[PDB]
């Protein structure tokens, strides 16, 4: 599923010009500024959901265990912990 | 510029030279710098400091 | 003919590290691979020249590592480098396992880079284990005694095989030596299955995260990714110079400074925090043998991937419940991790088994289910 | 668990060497081997320091060579083959106040003082743990504790009872320097020497990593630079399709 | 397509050892390369098996030994097999090198597979002098003293390069352990090298007796020549029972049981024998620095042949000059390993000044004037 | 060098264990061990045999622990820390007459007796080479030899003056099993000892050797006529040219 170059197994390709100029002649952090903040929130928000969901959810899980599990060895927590085992 | 470049980069040997050289220079210069500092922010705290009491 | 296309040496090298042609799209997560060739060759540096100070008889192993520490010229930055980078190494695997999850790279026509991967990760597993016992404290000692009778599960042999592990009755010299022999040999092993798994790759190239071919666009590996595999090499070496030089013991457990003692059993035996997840899944389950069964199956369920991954498009990049329970099976990966650090006390024992069904189902339910109705979601929606 | 089994967390106390560019307090380490050497010594073994340990740290080489050859060692034996002993030199490990386990547990109701060398990375807290130990004996025990024979009551150890008993008083030391021999005092002096027996390195090492950080963050800079230089022609590639 | 040639994995394995098309004529000394891969295997599998089982501190080594042979279940075989085996590997490899100098191996289009080999051999001689000192007897010691002591011959830094390796003042503690940690490593480093130079020589395939192409007349590896390499694998696993069994300690010195003492110096300090003819050429030259020089020239000079070979036919079989100068270069390189082991004596010395001077002549005159006359002899011949 | 530097070479004598398929003679061995412990043992250590090592050879599991328990061996230290005997197990190593080099060469005017569990291994001749050391003393040295002071003439050691004189003679040894203990046969057996005490798996690796000659031996001829079928087709190959 992979030639080589020259054979790369692409379909034909035709009708594309593509166009670029040399590194020399570009300044490379052109636009840097607006893509540091702009840019980066765009990206940021649109997969904030995907971090932010899980993560709380297993956040509470987790913090309401590790109280539970503390509650119960202390004095007032004897007797649910006499239960519990 | 033009003089810069011709004499320091543009035949790679003398690129390599230059950065190895420079490379030579700035490891002397770092660690003496690194030196007084770092004697500065631990001053009264090092064994150097209180040698002389003893 | 150019001399690095000409002469057959030199062309393989050429194949692998300048022509090769990749994606032009590699996002960061594609700089996982060489941060693992780096912890290789950091493990490769540092063991060796431990090894060159180090001895493994049990009467002079852990006195060898203060000696390490404190008489041999930065004998303190080689063995706190080597602890260290042991920890990297499983960060970085982790990244790149789950940035292959995530974008399909175990899909067709990639199973096989995958499933050697899976052994690759085996391997490390394996290496590291027998490292840390290396050092003979009573962490080193203590995890080995636990660890090695969980063999006594195998039916009917299994005592006879973790004596002859041992080479006795219990973990001692013998049990050291040998463990000294196999950690030295085992990265060698594991460096030729990670140059098998990149020879298998070499035939579809490099997955790209659109999940789509990159056959109509390729780049050089050099100078491209070289130059971008740099950058993160250098990240990699402030997190490193971080640890190693301002924080080295953050990462290791205090009881391995205190020399093997076969009397007094320390007060917890936790196994390295990268294994942690798998040791949550083992207490999940009551039965000896059962919970031996689920801790292998856990990492060897990474198999079937292939086939429960019902998509007809590669990777999660356009799937939005896809990336929810990718997220979810992530996190709770996590949460096992910090279960298995827990002392075995409600409720986190129940919980420690409701994750464990979590990360089964994932394969085996949720995946299937969720790839299903996302094909046709996608096949209806575009109508 | 109960905290009790665990133990009392230690406060966080701000020592010198706390801070990514501080070494310790060199006076404080002197000290503290005297502490060491005048009550500590009496139970606890201080092996995997040599007295050319000392030299260039907390003393000059004519201090510590005066300290190892006030002792005696174990020489090669004659030329009949009978045992010799030699005074002490810089080569030398300190020595410690038992032969054995046996002599050291006997002399403790049965609890074995550990060998101080590595105590600062072999208990959670390090520095914190052995100050926190040290200072926190209280009068009496909270009301309800039943120490078993031979304990102390101790919050910072795990389970409360601890074999050994408070050792540090006002002016149990007299520190060569004048500085005032309190109970506090002589803690944060001990605590800092035990630090530096743990790791001797602690200094050295965080300034060779000064010198890391510096230049690994440059060449961070300079590969980002150079990544975005050279992928420029790619990240600013346009196309034109006019379909065939 | 068949699987083992769609595979890339298994077509690799499939172009090594199946499909590989040889010359249908190779003769049995064409067996060699197969026994020095089932030599490396052995040193490998008992190597690492000792490796379990002894300690490289100079306080326990020459005891670890003695466990080995005493206590540990079958360590003696594993001990004497690894010993002898270390013998065999040379009598193989001087096989090896003794047929593809007669058949002309070296020549054009073999010029790199005969270059790597070159650097195989010093690898080889490298790891066999670690390994013998890693005993820990007399001769183990001494002659890591003397041999180690010829860096210092070095101008300007020799001295402090010797302090360097040996980590100290004199061979110790230090050295013993810094050569298991090499001597361990070295093996796996020849391993590549000798994949290395099959590759290289896979573009113009095997030689064969005749000189002449064998692309006209090829037979498949498997099953043709992996049956007649059975042949010789029987044939060495005999004369391997004969010695580990019946002889185990017929090619060692005896002094090498008495454990080192830097006090007591041994009668003769003697390299090993297949060290030996080296060990005459250095003696040779009354010069230190010389002395050394001509010893590794006697091996690099080996990348010459391609040069001063000036014949237009490659390879002996139909050369009868040639064959004799073969003949006698290899009896006069026997000569010297006799010499090697000889008291410094009349008239030993200026024998092994002879042999020496033969032994360079033969690259440097002889061959170039033998070959030039040969090709006229040739020509003139046949017209 | 001169035949003196060198020294004599021993004869070949025609040991039970010379021979392909031949053992040790385990009645020797033992008498061997009886010529150890009553004449060697006063000079020589056996540090490498432990007692385990005789049962089954030249003794029976009650033999063997006899002689372990009549000697004290350094048990661990008691409860106050106090060093402790205990009677041997079979376990322990033979223990050597002298706790030192330096007190073995003050017995031996400077000479240091060798530990014997390697000598038969550790020099030229083996067997050969320790019988006929014992039995070579001539009474006289050859006319002209200067022997240095406490030096015993024998032609066999290299340079030919020994620090060890002259120690078997006729009935020194009364034998159990009733064989007349000359100064030939306790040589003999004591020479088969020690080379039994050097090489203790001898016995069992030729036995193993001779099942994997028969067996490599068989594979070899097997292999031949394979190889032979396999390529027969290329051997019995013929062509017919017809230049086109
Ligand atoms: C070590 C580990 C053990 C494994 C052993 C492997 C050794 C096998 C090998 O390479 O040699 C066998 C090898 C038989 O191999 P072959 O493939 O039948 O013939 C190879 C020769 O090119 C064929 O040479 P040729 O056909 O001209 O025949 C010559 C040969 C006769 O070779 C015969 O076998 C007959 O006889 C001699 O040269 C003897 C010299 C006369 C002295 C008197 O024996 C020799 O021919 C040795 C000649 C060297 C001098
Ligand atoms: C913690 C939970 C992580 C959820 C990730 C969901 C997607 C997201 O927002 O990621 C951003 C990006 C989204 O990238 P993307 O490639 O999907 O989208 C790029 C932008 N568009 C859609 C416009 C083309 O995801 C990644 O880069 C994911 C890599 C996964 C690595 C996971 C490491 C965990 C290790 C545990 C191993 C077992
Ligand atoms: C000892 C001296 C050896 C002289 C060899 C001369 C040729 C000869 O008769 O050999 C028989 C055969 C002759 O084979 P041939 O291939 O020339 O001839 C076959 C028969 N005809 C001519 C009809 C086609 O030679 C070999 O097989 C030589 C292999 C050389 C291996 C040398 C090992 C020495 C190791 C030292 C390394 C440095
Ligand atoms: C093996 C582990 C690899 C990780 C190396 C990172 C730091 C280790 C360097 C040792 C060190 O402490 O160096 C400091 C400077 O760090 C630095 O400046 C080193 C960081 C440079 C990053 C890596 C660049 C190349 C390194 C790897 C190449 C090795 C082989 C190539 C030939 C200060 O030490 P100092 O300055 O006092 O030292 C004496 C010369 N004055
Ligand atoms: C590594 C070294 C390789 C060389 C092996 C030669 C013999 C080693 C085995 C020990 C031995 O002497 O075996 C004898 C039989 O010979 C034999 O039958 C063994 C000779 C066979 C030689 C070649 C066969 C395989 C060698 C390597 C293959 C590796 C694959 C799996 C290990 C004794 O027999 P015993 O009584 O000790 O036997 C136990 C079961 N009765
Ligand atoms: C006369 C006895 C004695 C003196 C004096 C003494 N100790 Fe101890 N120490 C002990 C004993 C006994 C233990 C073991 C206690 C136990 O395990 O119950 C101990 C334990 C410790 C521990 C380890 C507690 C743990 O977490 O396991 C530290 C740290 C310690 N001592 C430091 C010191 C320092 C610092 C000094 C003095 C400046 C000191 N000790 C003086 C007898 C002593
Ligand atoms: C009372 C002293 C003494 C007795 C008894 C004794 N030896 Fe020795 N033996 C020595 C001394 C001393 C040497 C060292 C001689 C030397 O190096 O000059 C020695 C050396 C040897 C050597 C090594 C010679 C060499 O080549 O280096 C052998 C073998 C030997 N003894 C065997 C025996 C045997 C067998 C017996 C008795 C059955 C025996 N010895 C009895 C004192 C003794
Ligand atoms: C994948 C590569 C490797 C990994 C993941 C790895 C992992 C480890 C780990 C976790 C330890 C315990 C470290 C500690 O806490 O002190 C260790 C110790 C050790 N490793 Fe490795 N290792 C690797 C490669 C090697 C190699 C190639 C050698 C060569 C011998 C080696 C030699 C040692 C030695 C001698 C020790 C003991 C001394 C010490 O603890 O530092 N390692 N290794
Ligand atoms: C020593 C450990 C490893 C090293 C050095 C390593 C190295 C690499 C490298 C350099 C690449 C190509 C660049 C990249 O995608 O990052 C790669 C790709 C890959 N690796 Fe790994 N790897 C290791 C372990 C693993 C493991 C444990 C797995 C799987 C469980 C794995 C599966 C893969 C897959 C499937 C690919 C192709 C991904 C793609 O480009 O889409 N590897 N590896
Ligand atoms: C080319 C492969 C190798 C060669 C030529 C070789 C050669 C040798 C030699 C000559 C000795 C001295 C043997 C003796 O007289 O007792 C030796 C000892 C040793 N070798 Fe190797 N060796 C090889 C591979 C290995 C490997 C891969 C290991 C893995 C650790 C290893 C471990 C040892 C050890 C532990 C000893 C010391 C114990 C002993 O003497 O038997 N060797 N080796
Ligand atoms: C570990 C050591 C070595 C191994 C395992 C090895 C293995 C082999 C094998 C399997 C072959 C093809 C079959 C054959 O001709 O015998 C071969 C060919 C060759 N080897 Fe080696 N070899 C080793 C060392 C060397 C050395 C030291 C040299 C050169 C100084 C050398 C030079 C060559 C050459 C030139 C060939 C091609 C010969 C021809 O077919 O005409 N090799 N080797
Ligand atoms: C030296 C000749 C032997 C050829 C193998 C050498 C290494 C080799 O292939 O290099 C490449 C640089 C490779 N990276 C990639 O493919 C790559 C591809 C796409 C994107 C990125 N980065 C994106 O941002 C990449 O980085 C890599 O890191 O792989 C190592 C593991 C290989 O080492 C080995 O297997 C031997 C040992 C160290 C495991
Ligand atoms: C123990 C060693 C570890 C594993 C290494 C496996 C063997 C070494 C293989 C690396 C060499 C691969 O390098 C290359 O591979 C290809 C793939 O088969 C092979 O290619 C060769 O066989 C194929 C078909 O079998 C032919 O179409 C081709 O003309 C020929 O060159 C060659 O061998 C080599 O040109």
């Amino acid at each position: 599923y992979m030639g080589w170059w020259g054979h790369m197994g692409s379909p034909p390709q035709k009708g594309i010009a593509g166009y670029t100029i040399s590194p020399f002649a570009a300044r490379p952090f052109a636009g840097v500024v607006h893509a540091a903040i702009f840019n980066t929130f765009r990206r940021t928000k649109n997969q904030a959901l995907f971090v932010i969901l899980p993560v709380s959810f297993f956040y509470y899980v987790w913090t309401q265990a590790s109280e539970k599990n503390e509650w119960l060895y202390t004095k007032a927590g004897r007797h649910e912990l006499a239960k519990a085992l | 510029a033009t003089t810069f470049y011709n004499v320091f980069v543009k035949r790679n040997s003398a690129f390599v030279a230059t950065i190895l050289a420079s490379a030579f220079v700035f490891d002397m210069t770092f660690e003496t710098a690194i030196d007084n500092f770092w004697d500065r922010i631990n001053a009264g705290k090092q064994w150097k400091d209180i040698r002389h009491k003893y | 003919m150019a001399l690095r296309k000409k002469n057959s040496l030199l062309n393989m090298a050429n194949s692998y590290v300048l022509d090769s042609p990749q994606p032009s799209n590699l996002n960061y997560f594609w700089n996982f691979g060489s941060l693992l060739a780096l912890c290789l060759v950091i493990q490769l540096a540092t063991g060796i020249t431990l090894a060159m100070h180090y001895t493994s008889h049990a009467s002079l192993a852990f006195d060898s590592v203060e000696h390490i520490m404190r008489d041999v010229n930065f004998g303190w930055f080689i063995r706190y480098a080597h602890a260290n980078t042991a920890s990297f190494f499983f960060i970085c695997i982790y990244a790149h396992m789950g940035r292959n999850i995530y974008y399909g790279s175990y899909k067709t026509p990639r199973v096989l880079p995958w499933s050697i991967g899976v052994i690759i990760f085996l391997l490390l597993i394996i290496t590291a284990f027998m490292g840390y016992v290396l050092v003979f404290g009573q962490m080193s000692l203590w995890g080995a005694t636990v660890i090695c009778n969980l063999v006594s599960a195998i039916p009917w042999l299994g005592e006879d095989i973790v004596h002859f592990l041992w080479g006795g009755f219990s973990v001692g010299n013998p049990t050291l030596q040998r463990f000294f022999a196999l950690h030295y040999l085992m990265p060698f092993v594991l460096a030729v299955f990670a140059l098998l798994h990149l020879i298998a790759l070499h035939t579809a190239g490099s997955s790209n995260p659109l999940g789509i071919t990159s056959n109509v666009d390729k780049l050089s590996m050099h100078p491209y990714y070289s130059f971008k595999d740099l950058i993160t090499v250098f990240a990699f070496l402030l997190m490193f110079t971080l640890f190693v030089f301002f924080s080295p013991d953050k990462l290791g457990h205090p009881d391995n400074y205190i020399p093997a003692n076969p009397m007094v059993t320390p007060a917890s035996i936790v196994p390295e925090w990268y294994l942690l997840p798998f040791y949550a899944i083992l207490r999940a389950i009551p039965d000896k043998l059962g919970g031996v069964i689920a801790m292998v199956a856990a990492i060897l369920i990474l198999l079937i991937l292939p086939i429960v991954d019902r998509s007809i498009i590669r990777g999660n990049a356009f799937k939005p419940i896809s990336k929810l329970l990718f997220g979810f099976f992530i996190c709770n990966f996590l949460l096992l991790g910090v279960l298995g650090q827990v002392h075995i006390e409600p409720p986190f024992i129940v919980l420690g088994q409701i994750c464990t069904i979590f990360y089964f189902s994932y394969f085996l339910i949720l995946l299937p289910m969720v790839s299903t109705i996302e094909n046709i979601f996608f096949y209806i929606g575009s109508l | 668990m109960t905290a009790a089994e665990h133990g009392l967390h230690p406060a966080e106390y701000p020592w010198p060497q706390n801070g990514m560019l501080s070494t310790f307090d060199h006076a404080s380490l002197r000290r503290g081997y005297q502490v060491y050497k005048e009550v500590c010594a009496a139970c606890h073994s201080l092996d995997r320091i040599a007295w050319r340990n000392l030299v260039g740290v907390t003393h000059t080489t004519d201090e510590a060579k005066a300290f190892a050859e006030e002792l005696e060692y174990d020489d090669e034996p004659d030329d009949e083959g009978n045992p010799r002993k030699r005074p002490g030199k810089l080569a030398d490990y300190i020595p410690g106040p038992y032969p054995n386990e046996q002599a050291a547990r006997a002399a403790n109701q049965g609890a074995l003082p550990p060998d101080l060398s590595l105590i600062a990375k072999a208990r959670h807290g390090g520095a914190d743990y052995i100050f926190a130990l040290l200072t926190g004996y209280p009068d009496e025990p909270p009301a309800g504790v039943v120490l078993a024979p031979g304990m102390n009551y101790n919050p910072y150890f795990p389970g409360g009872g601890i074999g050994m008993a408070r050792t540090l008083f006002d002016g149990v030391v007299e520190y060569e320097d004048g500085t005032p021999a309190t109970t506090s005092q002589m803690a944060k002096d001990v605590a800092a020497f035990l630090t530096w027996a743990a790791e001797p390195e602690h200094d050295e090492r965080k300034k060779l990593g000064l010198k890391a950080i510096i230049v690994i963050s440059a060449m961070l800079g300079l590969s980002v630079y150079i990544k975005k230089f050279k992928w420029s022609p790619i990240k600013n590639r346009k196309f034109i399709y006019n379909p065939p």
